[PDB]
């Protein structure tokens, strides 16, 4: 649902930044 | 109600997609960079 939609939209975000 | 709850899955799931493609595609772009160097 909405919140494990937006956990993983977060966290994929985030590890992107991070290897950037 | 359910239908606007299916809209704002529907928006989250194209900004997912809006943000993902350019940030991977910058990545393997630079990633080139560093393996020629």
């Amino acid at each position: 649902r909405y919140a494990e939609t937006d956990r993983r939209y977060r966290d994929d975000n985030m590890k992107l930044t991070d290897e950037y | 109600a359910l239908q606007h709850w299916r809209t704002k899955i529907a928006t989250n799931g194209r900004e997912w997609e809006e943000r993902n493609r350019a940030l991977r595609n910058e990545k393997e772009i630079m990633a080139r960079h560093y393996a020629k160097l």
